[PDB]
């Protein structure tokens, strides 16, 4: 029975995603003094699913000077890695319950980078190629004041396991004990999934796509997925680190509504973000990271390790 | 014939999924792609029809030749035009691409992308006016409507 | 107007939902109408290999209390 | 077959390794890499090691990040090289994959394999122990006393990873 | 006073350098000026990670508690209280 | 809120740690045991199985010394079936 | 050129981390220190010649629990015979080791 | 084994997905089509000469920052022992060491580009 | 070398507390409380000797004092433990934390019935 | 000796063959040395793994702070040869002969 528990975990995820896309063109357009998609479907309810039969409809092309191994490899890399970071995740109960399931989903969101480098280079493409470059110099801004955050926020934690959050958090929310982390954490989300304002490595308005310039039908619609499932997975992870939910364990059904709320709400913030703000550039995201982020996550670092000895509130290891 | 039953409810399905999402490319030559921008706009929103303006050529369905095609610009067409995926569909709005309109006898101008690339719907007017090119865009999707590749495949 | 968007907020809601529920149902099915129980460190899984002896059927979620005592 | 997971992922850490030693193109060779870290992390976390194997593979995915742009920048090429681009990168690749069947099915078949040290072909399971760490994970345990008996190891590599930075910052002034 | 001016020119110019450090000055100093330090050792020593194995009575051994629930020994009073 | 709660669970792990340490010296009576009768019914069946073999010793140690020495895996679940191997083996890291 | 300089000034810099069967951390033994702490207790003051043959089964026994090469060897010798009496059909495997019976907990 | 049949399910889920799409649509593959896309006109170079990278000393100050991202991460189970006063001393040298490099490079005009 | 002198099946069995590991959790800290004499002996025994074989008995006397304690909680006080370790049971982790209210039921039974006072911490 | 320890002092070798056997490019080569880096550790995790060594399972993260290191000086000569010379090849570094 776990192959239908990872079958529920992944059919509905990626359901998930198609109208999450939905939700975004409804959203920005709504902000944007229009309506998103209506006419297809009730209230637009259709639109995902005509565009996926439209993409897998539509043919697919090879690049003549694509090296076409890694071209195809990086979109499924993507996908599966996209619906692998899913699997630890405490809703409340984890699929695969990890003893240091964060360091799984931080490997996992490194190795996911590579797709879009490996989809860059194998396109042969000036474009992509600068897109795989961008890439490359968002992962160099972001990852060490990712893994910073989280360490620091895991010190009240006391272990990497993810289920541990909810008992950590069973009186409060953690945003409240970091707020500032928890700032930089959303920041440093929105630049991990390549999103608005730190849309770079596909920047249409600068780069015509990015990376997948020369992806077309299925496997742009694949990167897509893997897109936007990020999004939410990365939005269920702030979710459970510090806005915490209530768990009866008789009853998982609340703190299963609790977090889907809040998650849908920090997806939500995330279009509104992309909504609102300008792009930025590589030189300055990479210079807002090392420049601004690390060293107040070095402090606060510093801050977290000392608060739990000063205040003798070290967290249970088990 | 119950084969022929479901191939025409498959082709239904594959056209209304290609109509519905009708996805341009960022293709503006000259004043028409303004009247296009204002079909963008919220007023006549295209969005809502599920027609997204998409860069890359790869990842488009739809171009729309709005402007006048100078014999410089036409390979460019051309190479845009190709490097699209299919199924594609091109629309030619305004006079300019049309025909020519206002520069027909210009040493510069092609006289209609009809003779450069296949164009499927033509929209007048010199600008067409944002409704007018909704129109168009409505009547390209009941062609797609009207497709039948499906049932052709089986009685062929 | 904006409660337009709503509707493909609640199909979204509930495509997420469906994930959390099945896996508390599944492991619920699975371990005898309990939690599944959390193995993080060897001792717990020790335990759980001697209630798998004990219980008799080789499932550890099924629990011999005093009765079988004695 | 799950009784010798171990040995397919150290084949597959082996068929990596004669993957980017044979030096194809740096993108290839780091695509090699990534695949040996995934699959020494794999090892490792059959073992027991689930916090060293999975360091490895976050430090190994970062490095060959650089590793990758650099590649672009540096070590391009025109016509960049697969495994079968050239007869001595295949000629390499082959060599490799055919040294590891060698030796692998050598041992399987024979009771006691002897290269350069000697090797029983029992499955790995024989020779891990029956005992009980309880409450603890004793690799965490192991890796948390760096701070608090490792003081010494602390102070060096700090030293030399900062000194680490001023190296690089001198042989890339470039005067 | 020049202090005052660089440091008004610091949170004016560089107010995240400014916080940074005072909060990373304050992480370093606190710690040894806390009275609850010496609580979260003891709190450490007391969890009681591995087994407590018994010792041999020689008879004079009175500090030694012969059985839990004993005067003698160490108590964990301080901890519930806290 | 935070030292609170952590303190506060901190005494409950220790209340955890406490009930382990109860029930322990019961579990190390059964292990032994069943360490023991393993050992045992591998030594008869390596009697049958290794009559004929010439010059075999029955149980004979490896070590010089004549000092208990807590079995290796092979050695317990050497000739026990393929699911109890991997159990035995692989069960804590696999479990998940 | 060993400057002992950790025992000259009482420094522990490294020697915690020489041998299995210093102290480590929680008291977590080794898997060999029993062996280890005999052969070091054998070869201490004697010399490192003297050590290499007066405590040669001390280290032997050390070896053995490392590598467990000896026992290895024999636990493969016996599956071998297993194998091939099961082969010439003049063996059976108890019930108990084929999972007839619930093993003792 | 959980973990490895888990990814065996999502890798084979994106490759049916793949074969799909590049077995269902129809195809009218000519060259132009797939040749490469430098916005309607053609390339004048590859796109496989060197791309000089303006960030390269940024990205080996990564690399040796990664390492003390490692060094760091066993810090939620060393606030478990009893020594905490060297675990909190030699803690916060690392994060200061690390602290110290990050402003040597920076004054040095290290983290700036080209 | 010398043959290993395995002990014999027949004096190596004994009787078993085939309870699970809820039902000895909800009882660990009364059964540490009660039964600590022998499991100080065994265990004393056990770290002295350094061999399993050694200390068999011991181990036999610990499993008899174990089945009597289970044996005087199913005469005096069984329903109230049973829905103590029927608690304990649903929870992943078996924490003590979510079934106060029965261990309340179950340790004023046992104090009453049978005078057992529940260890404190530490 | 269990075989995966022969597969991975294996894997050593073929990396060593790997990095004395240069063909063009530099950076193949420091990828060499990082395999060797990365066989270093598993032989010396399995090691310190099966013979709990508890307090030497900090010397495989050493060992990579260490290999890091020397992966960073690799890059940053390597830099400093290609804006000398243009490309990474071995070939030019041949002004210092004997
Ligand atoms: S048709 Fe008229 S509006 Fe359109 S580009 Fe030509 S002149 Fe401008």
């Amino acid at each position: 029975m776990f192959m239908i528990n990872i079958l529920s975990l992944i059919i509905p995820i990626l359901l998930a995603v198609a109208f999450l896309t939905l939700v975004e063109r409804k959203v920005l357009g709504y902000m944007q003094l229009r309506k998103g998609p209506n006419v297809v479907g009730p209230y637009g309810l259709l639109q995902p699913i005509a565009d996926a039969l439209k993409l897998f409809t539509k043919e697919p092309l090879r690049p003549a000077t694509s090296s076409i191994s890694m071209f195809i490899i990086a979109p499924i890399l993507a996908l599966s890695l996209a619906l692998t970071m899913w699997v630890p995740l405490p809703m409340p109960y984890p699929l695969i319950n990890m003893n240091l399931g964060v360091l799984f989903m931080l490997a996992m969101s490194s190795l996911a980078v590579y797709s879009i480098l490996w989809s860059g280079w194998a396109s042969n493409s000036k474009y992509a190629l600068i897109g795989a470059l961008r890439a490359v110099a968002q992962t160099i801004s972001y990852e060490v004041t990712l893994a910073i955050i989280l360490l620091s926020v895991l010190l009240m934690n006391g272990s990497y396991t993810l289920s541990t959050l909810i008992t950590t958090q069973e009186h409060i929310w953690m945003i409240f004990t970091s707020w500032p982390l928890a700032m930089m954490w959303f920041i440093s989300t929105l630049a991990e999934t390549n999103r608005a304002p730190f849309d770079l490595t596909e920047g249409e308005s600068e780069l015509v796509s990015g990376f997948n310039v020369e992806y077309a039908a299925g496997p742009f619609a694949m990167f897509f997925m893997a897109e936007y499932a990020n999004i939410i997975m990365m939005n269920a992870f702030t979710a459970i680190l510090f806005l915490g939910a209530s768990h009866d364990p008789h009853t998982p059904e609340l703190y299963t509504i609790n977090f889907v709320l809040k998650t849908l709400a920090l997806t939500i913030t995330f279009l509104w973000i992309r909504a609102s703000y300008p792009r930025f550039r590589y030189d300055q995201l990479m210079h807002l990271l090392w420049k601004s982020f690390l060293p107040l996550t070095l402090a606060l670092c510093m801050w977290h390790i000392s608060l739990p000895i000063m205040t003798a509130s070290i967290p249970p290891q088990s | 014939s119950r084969g022929e039953y479901v191939v025409a409810k498959l082709d239904d399905l594959v056209n209304w999924a290609r109509r519905s999402s009708l996805w341009p490319m960022t293709f503006g030559l000259a004043c028409c792609a303004v009247e296009m921008m204002h079909m963008a706009a919220p007023r006549y929103d295209m969005d809502r029809f599920g027609v997204v303006f998409r860069a890359s050529p790869r990842q488009s369905d739809v171009m729309i030749v709005a402007g006048t095609l100078t014999n410089k610009m036409a390979p460019a067409l051309r190479k845009v035009y190709d490097q699209m995926p299919e199924p594609r569909y091109v629309v030619s709005m305004g006079s300019c691409a049309n025909g020519g309109g206002y520069y027909h006898y210009s040493y510069s101008v092609v006289r209609g992308c009809d003779r450069i690339v296949p164009v499927d719907i033509y929209v007048p007017g010199c600008p067409p006016t944002a409704e007018a090119l909704l129109y168009g865009i409505l009547q390209l999707q009941r062609k797609i409507k009207r497709e039948k590749r499906l049932r052709i495949w089986y009685r062929r | 107007m904006w409660f337009e968007i709503l509707p493909g907020i609640a199909v979204m809601a509930a495509c997420l939902f469906i994930p959390g529920m099945a896996t508390a149902h599944i492991h619920k099915f699975t371990n005898g109408g309990k939690e599944k129980r959390v193995a993080h460190f060897s001792y717990q899984w020790n335990l759980m290999e001697r209630d798998r002896c004990i219980s008799g059927v080789n499932r550890y979620h099924v629990t011999k209390g005093l009765e079988n005592i004695d | 077959m799950t009784m010798y997971i171990a040995f397919i992922l150290s084949t597959i850490f082996v068929i990596g390794f004669v993957g980017f030693s044979s030096k194809p193109s740096p993108i290839y060779g780091g695509l090699g890499l990534i695949v040996s870290g995934g699959v020494g992390c794999g090892i490792v976390l059959n073992f027991g090691g689930s916090f060293l194997g999975l360091m490895v593979f976050l430090i190994y995915l970062g490095g060959m990040l650089v590793v990758f742009g650099y590649t672009t920048a540096m070590a391009t090429e025109m016509y960049p090289e697969v495994w079968v681009s050239n007869k001595t990168v295949f000629g390499a690749f082959v060599s490799g994959l055919m040294m590891e069947f060698c030796m692998v099915y050598y041992a399987l078949k024979e009771e006691e394999v002897e290269i350069i040290f000697k090797f029983n072909g029992l499955g790995d399971w024989v020779i891990y122990d029956t005992g009980d760490s309880g409450f603890f994970s004793e690799e965490a345990m192991g890796i948390a006393a760096l701070y608090s008996y490792g003081t010494w190891l602390v102070i060096v590599t700090g030293w030399s990873l900062l000194i680490g930075v001023v190296v690089i910052m001198e042989i890339t002034r470039g005067n | 006073g020049r202090i005052a001016s660089f440091l008004k020119n610091a949170w004016a110019k560089e107010p995240v350098l400014v916080a940074s450090f005072a909060i990373g000055g304050l992480a370093i100093i606190l710690p040894s000026l806390s009275p609850y330090t010496n609580y979260a050792i003891r709190i450490n020593r007391a969890t009681p990670y591995n087994y407590p194995v018994p010792l041999r009575d020689d008879g004079n051994m009175p500090d030694v508690p012969s059985h839990p629930q004993d005067p003698q020994g160490p108590s964990l009073e301080w901890l519930k209280n806290l | 809120s935070m030292m609170k709660w952590n303190r506060e669970r901190r005494r409950l792990q220790i209340e955890d740690f406490e009930a382990r340490i109860a029930l322990m010296p019961l579990f190390q009576a059964e292990k032994d045991r069943r360490v023991l009768q393993m050992l045992r019914e591998n030594l008869e069946e390596e009697a049958i199985i290794m009559k004929d073999v010439p010059d075999w010793k029955v149980g004979e140690s490896v070590f010089h010394t004549t000092r208990w020495v807590t079995p290796m895996m092979g050695e317990l679940y050497g000739l026990r079936t393929n699911e109890e191997i991997l159990s035995a083996t692989y069960g804590f890291i696999w479990y998940t | 050129p060993f400057f002992d300089v950790q025992k000259r000034l009482g420094l522990d810099l490294d020697r915690w981390m020489t041998i299995q069967s210093a102290e480590q951390p929680h008291k977590i033994p080794g898997r060999c220190h029993a062996f280890e702490k005999e052969w070091i207790e054998c070869a201490h003051g004697i010399g490192g010649i003297r050590a290499e043959k007066e405590c040669k089964i001390e280290f032997d026994d050390f070896v053995e629990c490392l590598l467990r090469q000896k026992t290895m060897k024999r636990l493969s010798a016996i599956k071998r015979q297993r194998d091939k009496l099961i082969k010439e059909g003049k063996y059976t495997p108890p019930p108990h080791h084929l999972g007839k019976e619930d093993p003792r907990p | 084994m959980n973990i490895m049949l888990t990814l065996l399910t999502n890798v084979t889920l994106a490759s049916l997905l793949v074969l799909i799409a590049f077995w269902l649509p129809q195809l009218n593959a000519y060259s132009e089509k797939t040749s490469p896309y430098e916005c309607g006109f053609d390339p004048m170079g590859s796109a496989r000469l060197p791309f000089s990278m303006k960030f390269f000393l940024v990205a080996i100050t990564f690399l040796l920052f990664d390492l003390e991202i490692a060094l760091l991460l066993p810090l939620p189970w060393a606030s478990q022992t009893n020594n905490l006063k060297t675990m909190l001393t030699m803690a916060l040298f690392l994060l200061i060491l690390l602290a110290a490099s990050l402003a040597y490079e920076w004054t040095q005009k290290g983290l700036e580009w080209a | 070398p010398g043959i290993v002198e395995l002990p014999t099946l027949e004096d190596l069995k004994v009787q078993e507390v085939k309870v699970s590991s809820s039902v000895l959790k909800a009882a660990a800290h009364h059964y540490g409380a009660q039964c600590d004499k022998p499991n100080k002996e065994f265990m004393l025994c056990r770290w002295e000797e350094k061999d399993p074989r050694r200390c068999l008995e011991e181990g036999k006397l610990v499993n008899q004092c174990a089945l009597d304690f289970f044996r005087q909680i199913k005469r005096h006080c069984a329903e109230p433990f049973t829905e103590y370790w029927t608690c304990i049971d649903y929870s992943g982790l078996q924490l003590f934390r979510h079934c106060r209210k029965q261990q309340a039921k179950f340790d004023e039974c046992v104090l009453d019935k049978l005078g057992w006072v529940r260890p404190d911490l530490g | 000796m269990p075989l995966v320890y022969m597969n991975i002092i294996m894997a050593f070798a073929i990396a060593l063959a790997g990095l004395l056997m240069y063909r063009s490019h530099l950076m193949s080569s420091l990828l060499c040395l990082e395999g060797m880096m990365l066989s270093l550790f598993i032989m010396s995790t399995l090691i310190i793994l099966n013979t709990h060594f508890t307090l030497a399972n900090m010397m495989p993260i050493i060992l990579l702070v260490f290999a890091a290191c020397e992966a960073a000086l690799g890059l940053s000569l390597l830099v400093m040869v290609s804006n000398t010379y243009g490309t990474d090849y071995v070939q030019n570094l041949n002004l210092l002969q004997c």
